[PDB]
């Protein structure tokens, strides 16, 4: 058959037994002090005890065996457990116990009235003083009571833990009352809950089968995980195991137990005793308590009883689940450098080899090399310098095929693509420049895995799609990526950059002077004139659309031109003005596609350059094109993208970095201003505070404009020469690195919160004043706790985040729903209250490719309802925009579309990435958190504001919200700055402390009551004053804003699809049948069951918000969820109920070695295919 | 990237439907007997490695060559997945 | 600091004596053993 | 824990060690990535006595390392850093004298400057100043006594530390942690005489005593002295460190001379402090075989094995013994009897002087041992061909991996010995040394001392490299851009100065916050030119269309300026740029002021014949029932989480569950794995997880159950029970 819905939950002790079929109780002799193995009675191979000469009666056939003393052919030599599971049936029959019943307030607790000491007697010391029998001291009832000695003061009735066992098979059917019964006890407020809990608790039961079987008669550990034995080298050996030590505790007692009752023993002792099994049993389950070390007394270690191991977290369940291994994978260094690029990769011969080991032996079948496969290996032995013809050989298992490549640590799926293979000499693996930057990560000598998939339908299943020449271009978050970082820049820059070296404006009559004379000295290009042009002239190079302009290369080919913009007379399309400084250009981007006819246009050449409008370049060549050029083509800046940086090299030298010859100047001034500044303070004016804030903000200041000068005594003087510059424009530097460099750089702030009196005494050429290489360290170190903070951080909020977000696929297209979502598009800035434009970015990235709203009527175009939006088109209203016939323009992404089932297609506006809309089946429930894989590093725990919000945590302080709305009240007071509303209806006390004390003369519904004029306060109280009106927004943009003061290329989809996860939940409103008059429900399936079902009753829901973190646990399933906080708690609830846990869950499949339900396995993809005419011709006869 | 690749992913219904169709006709073509795929002559890709050529035992690149000769269609036909081996004789 | 461990029935803490490494270095990375140097104190 | 097994690496590191410090520990302040409180915490601080340039990033701040002038006569009890007080007396009452300020030496003439505005310190702050007055001592303390007293050690000797970011010096003074004696040693161009120490006191070569006079065998030993009588001399053979290293003490001497020295130091020459080699260097990039951030060795750098090394590994093998199977050493190794052994090894250890290759036999054995007895068929063989039957598994020893190498010797032991501290129940402990005359293949990381991780690229065999007009080409390149411009710094002052030494012929001392500055180069520059342009212009040339025309631009560029001849601007260019140079590839020349200077090459401990790990199924673990297991191999690769993610970020379904299925934890999967390949053709078998059917029972281990419920809720499915 095939797997599917996955059940579990309980099995009353009458199942133990039936797992545990048989086999347990006795000792547990942890081997002999002699033959190590066996015990007869522990870990003890089921019917093995020395020779019993029998039990393979059981067995039909397969095989002999009873061999009498020794062993048979039984499992102990081959099949011994087989990793299997095997039940033990526990002797267990002592008093009673408790599977932990968890951390909740269940199978106890609830079901009676009970708590707080549900376990004075459940753990032996009170007593649930069943049993009716007209009491005395005021009635008895049914509950505790007996505080020992009472319930002796009538010498049924039991201190004994057994009572959970007793009302067991008792307050079940009058679950068919607590049903009823319960419930009953409406209104009054307050007490509105438990009941409600206590509603599941016996609503998860019923006519759901099970049983109170959580009393314990009969625990049940297995054996085989234990019986490790003898490990040597470097310097120890000797070897044991846990869980059975551990185990031991029970059995011990439970079998002292017994036998220390039946012969009397009266009273005290007996309890005291007895309760060791119960005690005994909180082993093997869950040390949370006092503990239970080893080496006891023991001042140590915890014994692993399923807690911070299996079952819990990191240990089993977070490593076994994707902690996973490959087996072909392996390791090696980092490489780089000319290739092919794209598609291939370093990879060394040896190295490789046994990744492909396998096929290896295989080709060398048939074809030569050898005959059977059994020697194969036989030839592969102690470096055999295998060489002649063999790896003439390998190459057929390469050939074609391909491997992967990733990354430590990895945020982005960019962190594998893979690459086809071929390969150089030794060892250490090479790799091609750009996807570098797809893993910010320097050459510091790193390494890599190279996993290898080796299944057929794997490959095709990996390449076309994986293959680095496919999901590496345009890259999810928004702009592209596979374009040429550092260096690259720089080669192609350099030609460029006009060169004007500036000699002269003379004159001229139209070259018989001036231009002919001047070529002696004096002059050159220049400016000039000789009726309306320049000095472009001398050199005419011309030619035709052909395949030649011909001169300009062949100029310069000689100890003619200069290569370099030097500026000739060129002649393409027409008369051009242009150097073969960039007609090259042209030529090489050209000879990429075809016909330069193209280049032309997408280009730009009125202002090469080139740095941070090369991405564009590409991208643009992209839309336009295709892929299959987009490698050629970006895979030519790479041959010349080299050569060029190269034959012209551009070094460095102390030297180089120029002090600005107009420096000495400025910084004198400044100090002299100070000089009084502080001859200023010191006599009577401006207390200290005052001329603090100042003589900073004098250098606060100074400052730029040093900066300022060097920044062009570089872009005049010495153009592209100071290659400490063209390093900085666009190309591979930052600005503030070079003022940092030559400049001065000195403003640097203390420790905790407070800046410097003096500055650094930069003259970087020159040292500086100790203190100087002093605070400046004081500064400089605290870079580094942020860095380290993040990526150790990143281990809370990037977790969340993937699993918040799981489900969401991308099935079907054409849920066509409703009310629509009109883009913001013009934000009132608080520096500017009235209306800016935004930075016309998160536009793009907020509208980037999208599926419209409804019509896009304006500036003579209509853009019809229901279209993706090129970036050709945002533009088309982003230029446009500025007339004022769209102020919001609308369209559709996650904040709406009814269907957790998935996201459906064409509400994530276009697809980001590959140029088309969502392909179809698409899990962007990953790249969806893997959105926020470029985050991390780049932000600062070091308070952090990512998630202040994102887990909906009332903020610090938040400056309280303005319930509603209406009239302003503005009281003044004593210390008590609070200002109100109202408004003829009611409305309360709005207190605003000793802080903001900004009025206002209106109304507003919630706007913020003017104190935290930035993050309203908890939506937690937003949603509750408005509703998913605006708390699916403020977040989604309040958000970014700790993107938009970090570069961030991304926003729209994303960040957008997660939010409906949060609210998603929703807390039930007075209906009828689905019951849980308080409950918590999920989404989309109340619509379901308000739907289906509508055709009768109500079912008024109510939307709620919740966190992330509180979001990802208890989910549709119970298979994944775990994973968390509060590990057993969610296994607690998981039982009892059948729940079966749907499927559809893909984090699900992968654990349950299930295929996931998306990509090319999803319900969308079972699609066929075979068939050549004839054949398809052939059931087309045959059927 | 992969010869005429930009063929593909549109001419399809969404790139995985794809990926999937190719790696099928793969194992059905070459590894269900060399001799199978559609092309006739020449256009057959081969491996003019060392001295010696061959065609690319990594049949995987037929397929995505394959889709480019009208033969062959994909989706929901012929239900019986066990008559896909129907042709299982006729091919031997 | 160390009270001479009470229980008459009652020990005492007087003078050291050490150096005399068992093992002396070198034979000691040949094999092992710390360079260990055993000392002793009068009871 | 503390206790950090030392890093006696380099002779250096480890003595930092023997400082280091960290309030981690067993004391309280403590774990990794914070408790309550940590970021915010042991950040800065207000102690000079200490280098803020040595932790790292991960359990930062909480490790470092004391300074030179710190810690004398009461260091029992909170730090005391030297102070100076104008003339022949001394203080330094703790790094808690904050009371009076201090200068920060800057200044002087003979006890008493001018600058009348005293660049003082008080606290914290950095006040203008305010001459105490009375060249009668200081402001009761005022004076950094020196400059390098407010680093460390591990700091203080590098080049124009006074010219790079904090960060970059860090990943630096950190580096130098981590070396390698590649015997040839150096000792840098540029450097502080601090090395005068740096060995010595960390007693990494050798000393002396009173009289004189050697006589010596040189050999192993050494001669001995004339005061205290004569006096043999031991030294060192290579020997082990606790990682590789392997230090080596080659000497000097050959009569008589007693200052005051004695024989080198693993990485050492004449008490210099030698660590790297300094071979030539030159900015620029090539074929961008140094992107992001990398390095181009040329072969020449292998010809005169100039970066070289070794390392050796202890190999500990053993043979308990049961009471089923006693495991010894007979060289008379069972079922594979080959040439292949018994010539080599022989009665059990191999002699020394044999070279070795992987899987090697080191120290053959046997074992009794009988786990899984007689096969059928295999029946069908053991006659066919009659090898009989064997009656002791292989149990061998086998070299690692990979290791190809030498043996610097063996070593014999044996329980009852008087000796053999062995441990109990137990009876020999095998254990042969062998070492590797390592090298530097491609990948090896180099680095200087400024900050600038090397990754060689693909090194160049001669004919290519940067030709200087006068032949020699460029042994090294390291193009810009990383950390150059980026995350900056000084060093190159330590290239420049530095032709002025294949040249000049002098080496030089360069102190911090004192000396070595901008114009000091150039007055050095200076009749280094001449002298180099001198050779040529003497010698056969002076001037040429190439070696001239690139100058053109050199002008038209915005550097030279329209002078003399030739020589005047082709001049200058060398001061600070460097002269022309062409290029062995097309020939042409290197349009534009290029850069070179020998300066500094390290090749730190992250080799890579050490850290790499290839394999296919090798591993194959139980009770895991995923991969780590081989008495041969031992490797790994996680792909746990993450890895996944951005996986199933696309559709690899079966390359994804692939993962879990046949090549993780499919057991038969396993089998049916390199079964179906080694067979042939065959989507390998579907799936069957495992790790899983463990949770499950794992699981069912309390009282739960799991129905691996199927379809439509009553087809019910448990499969995994037998099959
Ligand atoms: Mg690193
Ligand atoms: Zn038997
Ligand atoms: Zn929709």
């Amino acid at each position: 058959k095939e797997v599917r819905k996955v059940r579990i939950a309980l099995a009353s002790p009458e199942k133990i037994r039936s797992w545990s079929y048989g086999e347990v109780e006795k000792p547990e002799t942890i081997n002999y002090r002699t033959l190590k193995p066996e015990r007869d009675g522990l870990f003890d191979e089921r019917i093995f005890g020395p020779i019993k000469d029998y039990e393979c009666a059981c067995g039909k056939y397969k095989r002999q065996r009873f061999e009498g003393k020794v062993c048979e052919r039984c499992g102990v030599e081959v099949t011994r457990s087989i990793v299997r599971r095997y039940r033990m049936g526990h002797i267990e029959l002592a008093t009673p116990a408790a599977h932990i019943w968890f951390v909740k307030d269940v199978p106890s607790k609830i079901g009676t009235l009970l708590d707080l000491s549900a376990t004075e007697l459940e753990q032996v010391l009170y007593f649930n003083k069943y049993i009716v029998l007209d009491p005395k001291g005021a009635v008895l009832d049914g509950v505790p009571v007996e505080k020992r000695q009472l319930l002796t003061d009538e010498e049924d009735a039991r201190m004994g833990a057994e009572a959970i066992q007793e009302l067991l098979k008792e307050l079940d059917l009058e679950k068919l009352e607590r049903e009823l019964l319960e419930e009953m006890k409406h209104p009054s407020r307050a007490r509105r809950a438990k009941a409600r809990k206590r509603l599941e608790v016996v609503r998860a039961f019923l006519d759901s089968g099970n049983r109170p079987e959580w009393m314990i008669l009969e625990a049940v550990p297995v054996l085989p995980p234990d019986l490790r034995p003898m490990v040597q080298v470097d310097g120890g050996r000797f070897a044991t195991s846990d869980l059975n030590d551990l185990y031991r505790r029970l059995i011990n007692r439970n079998n002292r137990l017994k036998k220390l009752l039946a012969q009397g023993a009266p009273e005290i002792i007996i309890r005291n005793e007895k309760r060791m099994l119960q005690e005994a049993v909180d082993a093997v389950i869950d040390n949370g308590r006092r503990g239970s070390p080893v080496t006891n007394p023991g001042s140590e270690r915890p014994l692993r009883s399923l807690t911070d191991i299996l079952s819990g977290k990191q240990g089993r369940f977070r490593q076994n689940l994707l902690g996973k291994r490959v087996d072909y994978s392996g390791r090696s260094v980092i490489v780089v450098g000319p290739q092919l690029k794209l598609h291939q990769c370093g990879l060394p011969k040896r190295m490789a080899l046994e990744l492909f080991k396998p096929f290896l032996l295989k080709k060398m079948e048939e074809k030569a090399f050898a005959p059977n496969v059994k020697a194969a290996r036989r030839m592969l032995e102690r470096q055999r310098d295998i060489k002649d013809e063999v790896w003439d050989a390998l190459e057929e298992v390469i050939h074609g095929k391909v491997v992967l490549l990733n990354r430590a640590p990895t945020l982005h799926r960019l962190g594998i693509q893979a690459f086809q293979p071929v390969l150089v000499e030794g060892q250490s693996i090479q790799l091609h420049p750009l996807v570098c930057e797809a893993f910010n990560a320097d050459f510091d000598g790193d390494q890599m895995a190279v996993h290898v998939p080796l299944s057929s339908f794997a490959q095709a299943e990996a390449r076309i799609q994986m293959l680095s020449a496919h999901n590496l271009l345009s890259p999810a978050s928004g702009e592209p990526l596979a374009k040429p970082s550092r260096d690259i820049i720089l080669g192609l820059y350099y030609i460029t950059q006009v060169r004007k070296e500036k000699k002269g404006a003379g004159m001229a009559f139209a070259t018989p002077e001036e231009a002919l004379a001047a070529y002696e000295r004096g002059e050159v290009a220049l400016n000039a004139p000789i009726v309306v042009a320049g000095r472009e002239t001398s050199v005419g190079r011309l030619k035709f659309v052909f395949a030649n302009p011909d001169e300009a290369l062949l100029a310069v080919a000689h100890g003619l031109l200069d290569l370099q913009d030097v500026v000739t007379v060129r002649y393409l399309g027409r008369r051009l003005e242009t150097s073969p400084g960039r007609i090259l250009f042209a030529r090489i981007v050209g000879e990429a596609v075809g016909d330069e006819k193209v280049a032309q246009e997408l280009i730009q050449m009125d202002v090469p350059q080139e740095k941070n409008s090369l991405k564009d370049l590409v991208y643009q060549a992209f839309l336009r094109l295709g892929m299959e050029k987009t490698a050629r083509l970006l895979d030519a800046l790479k041959y010349y993208g080299f050569t060029l940086s190269t034959t012209s090299g551009i070094t460095i030298g102390i030297d180089d970095a120029v002090i600005p010859e107009e420096k000495q100047r400025y910084l004198e001034e400044a100090d002299r201003k100070l000089r009084q500044i502080e001859q200023a303070y010191e006599m009577g004016f401006l207390t200290d505070r005052e001329r603090y804030d100042q003589v900073i903000q004098l250098w606060t200041e100074t400052t730029e404009k040093v900066t300022q000068a060097v920044f062009k005594n570089f872009e005049e003087n010495y153009p592209f020469n100071p290659l400490y510059v063209m390093a900085q424009s666009g190309a591979r530097g930052n600005p503030q690195q070079i003022r940092q460099l030559c400049g001065m750089r000195g403003l640097m702030q203390k420790p905790s919160g407070e800046t410097f009196e003096v500055p650094v005494r930069s003259s970087f050429r020159e040292g500086l004043t100790v203190l100087e290489y002093f605070i400046s360290s004081h500064g400089a170190r605290k870079g580094g706790a942020d860095t380290a903070l993040r990526t150790a951080d990143s281990g809370y909020l990037t977790r969340k985040l993937v699993d918040v977000a799981h489900e969401i696929v991308v099935r079907e297209a054409d849920c066509g729903t409703t009310n629509y979502i009109s883009v913001p598009l013009f934000q009132m800035d608080e520096v500017t209250r009235t209306l800016r434009l935004r930075k016309r970015s998160d536009i793009e990235s907020g509208l980037y490719g999208r599926v419209l709203a409804r019509e896009v009527e304006a500036l003579g175009r209509r853009l019809e309802e229901g279209r993706y939006l090129s970036l050709e088109d945002v533009h088309f209203l982003i230029k446009a925009a500025e007339a004022g016939e769209v102020r919001e323009v609308p369209v559709r992404s996650p904040l709406t579309c009814q269907t957790r089932y998935g996201v459906c297609q064409k509400c994530y506006g276009y697809d980001l990435s590959m140029a088309r809309p969502v392909s179809i089946g698409e899990a962007v429930g990953v790249v969806a958190a893997e959105s926020i894989g470029e985050p991390g590093t780049q932000l600062t725990m070091r308070t952090p504001r990512v998630i202040e919000l994102f887990e909906a945590r009332r903020p610090k302080a938040k400056a309280v919200i303005s319930e509603i709305d209406g009239v302003v009240r503005i009281e003044e007071g004593e210390d008590r700055l609070s200002v109100f509303v109202e408004s003829e209806g009611f409305s309360k006390e709005y207190k605003l402390p000793k802080d903001a004390r900004l009025l206002v003369k209106d109304g507003d519904y919630v706007e913020a009551g003017q104190p935290l004029t930035r993050g309203a306060i908890d939506p937690h109280q937003l949603l509750e004053a408005k509703g998913p009106e605006a708390v699916e927004r403020y977040l989604v943009d309040e958000i970014q804003k700790v993107y938009r003061a970090q570069g961030v290329k991304l926003h729209d989809k994303h960040i957008e699809i997660v939010v409906r996860q949060m609210l998603k939940y929703v807390e039930v409103t007075d209906p009828g049948d689905s019951r849980l008059l308080e409950g918590q429900v999920l989404e989309k399936w109340d619509v379901e069951a308000l739907n289906e079902r509508l055709i009768a009753v109500p079912v008024a829901w109510k939307p709620l918000l919740m966190g992330v973190t509180k979001s990802a646990l208890s989910t549709k399933s119970w298979l994944s969820a775990a994973s968390f906080q509060n590990t057993t708690h969610v296994l607690t609830e998981a039982a009892i109920a059948g729940k079966k846990d749907e499927l559809i869950g893909l984090k699900e499949n992968v654990i349950l070695g299930r295929l996931i339900p998306a990509g090319t396995g999803s319900d969308f993809v079972r699609f066929t295919q075979v068939v050549d005419q004839r054949t398809l011709k052939a059931i087309e006869e045959a059927r | 990237a992969e010869p005429g690749i930009d063929k593909l992913f549109g001419m399809v219904d969404s790139k995985y439907r794809l990926t999937v169709v190719v790696a099928k006709r793969a194992q059905q073509l070459l590894r269900h007997r060399f001799k199978n795929t559609v092309l006739e002559p020449e256009e057959r890709p081969k491996m003019r490695t060392l001295e010696g050529l061959y065609d690319d035992p990594n049949a995987v690149t037929w397929a995505m060559k394959e889709l480019l000769t009208g033969r062959l269609f994909f989706g929901e036909n012929l239900v019986p997945e066990d008559r896909l081996q129907k042709e299982m004789e006729r091919l031997y | 600091e160390t009270f001479p461990i009470e229980e008459g029935l009652v020990l005492d803490f007087l003078e050291y004596r050490i150096g005399d490494p068992p093992f002396s270095q070198d034979e000691c990375r040949e094999k092992d053993l710390t360079y260990q140097a055993p000392l002793y104190a009068r009871l | 824990q503390l206790s950090q097994f030392k890093d006696e690496t380099n002779p250096l590191s480890s003595l930092r060690h023997k400082r280091r410090i960290s309030a981690l520990g067993p004391g309280g302040l403590t774990r990794e990535r914070a408790g309550f409180d940590v970021r915010d915490v042991h950040r800065t601080h207000y102690g000079r006595i200490c280098p803020v340039e040595t932790p790292e990033g991960a359990n930062i701040g909480l490790i470092t390392s004391l300074a030179a002038y710190a810690r004398v006569d009461a260091l029992g009890f909170i730090r005391t850093p030297y102070r100076r007080v104008k003339n022949g007396v001394v203080t330094e009452e703790v790094v808690y004298m904050t009371a009076s300020e201090e200068d920060r030496y800057t200044i002087a003439q003979a006890n008493t400057p001018l600058e009348g505005d005293r660049i003082a310190t008080d606290r914290v702050v950095a006040r203008r100043r305010g001459e105490p007055v009375i060249v009668a001592p200081e402001e009761v303390e005022f004076m950094d006594v020196s400059p390098k007293q407010v680093f460390s050690l591990n700091t203080n000797l590098i080049p124009f530390l006074e010219h790079d970011d904090a960060n970059r010096a860090l990943m630096g003074s950190n580096m130098q942690t981590q070396a390698v004696p590649l015997i040839r040693a150096q000792a840098p161009v540029v450097m502080t005489g601090l090395e005068e120490r740096v060995v010595r006191d960390s007693l990494a070569a050798l000393y002396a005593e009173e009289d004189g006079e050697v006589v010596k065998v040189d050999g192993t030993r050494i001669a001995v002295r004339y005061e205290d009588g004569r006096l043999v001399h031991p030294l060192r053979r290579y020997a082990r460190s606790n990682q590789g290293t392997a230090f080596d003490q080659r000497p000097r001497v050959r009569v008589g001379q007693r200052v005051d020295l004695l024989a080198d130091g693993p990485a050492s020459e004449e008490g210099f402090l030698a660590l790297g080699q300094n071979v030539l260097v030159a900015i620029m990039p090539f074929d961008g075989y140094n992107f992001e951030d990398a390095i181009v060795i040329s072969e020449e750098l292998l010809k005169r094995d100039f970066y070289t090394s070794i390392h050796i590994e202890r190999y500990e093998i053993e043979a308990r013994d049961t009471k089923l199977g006693p495991e010894r050493i007979t060289r008379d190794i069972p079922h594979l009897s080959e040439a292949a052994l018994r010539d080599l090894d022989e009665e059990g250890i191999v002699r020394i002087g044999a070279e070795v290759k992987p899987g090697d036999i080191l120290v053959g054995r046997t074992s009794f041992k009988g786990e899984q007895e007689p096969s059928p068929e295999e029946r069908l063989l053991r006659s066919i061909f009659g090898e009989k039957a064997r009656d002791v598994k292989d149990t061998s020893l086998r070299v690692p991996p990979g290791e190809g190498g030498i043996v610097v010797g063996r070593l014999r032991l044996r329980r009852g010995d008087p000796g053999v501290e062995l441990k109990p129940g137990v009876r020999e402990v095998v254990r042969v040394f062998v070492a590797q005359k390592r090298k530097l293949q491609v990948g090896d990381k180099l680095a200087n001392r400024h900050g600038n991780k090397g990754v060689v690229a693909k090194i160049l065999p001669v004919e290519d490299m940067p030709h200087l007009p006068d032949g020699t080409p460029v042994d090294v390149i390291l193009n810009p851009l990383g950390v150059p411009s980026r995350m900056n710094l000084g060093q190159i002052l330590e290239t420049h100065l530095g032709l002025a030494g294949y040249f000049l012929g002098q080496r030089y001392i360069s102190p911090v916050f004192d000396g070595a500055t901008e114009p000091e180069i150039k007055e050095l520059l200076a009749e280094a030119f001449n002298l180099y342009f001198g050779k040529r212009q003497g010698e056969g040339f002076g001037v040429d269309k190439r070696e001239k025309e690139v100058l053109a631009r050199a002008e038209k560029l915005g550097l030279v300026s329209p002078g003399k001849s030739p020589e005047e601007q082709l001049k200058e260019l060398f001061d600070l740029g460097k002269v022309v140079l062409y290029d062995g590839r097309t020939g042409e020349p290197f349009e534009g002021p290029i850069v070179v200077g020998q300066m500094f090459i390290m090749k730190l401990y992250h080799m890579v014949e050490d850290k790499m790990h290839a394999r296919s199924t090798g591993p194959y673990s139980l009770i895991t029932q995923q991969p780590l297991g081989g008495k041969a191999q031992f490797g790994g690769q996680r792909f746990g989480e993450m890895e996944v993610w951005a996986l199933e970020a696309y559709g690899a379904a079966h390359t994804l569950q692939e993962m879990l299925t046949i090549k993780s934890d499919d057991i038969e999967g396993r089998n049916a794995a390199y079964q179906a390949i080694i067979k042939g053709e065959d989507v390998p078998e579907p799936s069957v997880p495992e790790s899983f059917r463990v949770l499950v029972k794992e699981l069912q281990a309390l009282a739960l159950d799991v129905q691996t419920l199927d379809e439509k809720d009553n087809p019910v499915d448990i499969f995994e029970g037998l099959a």
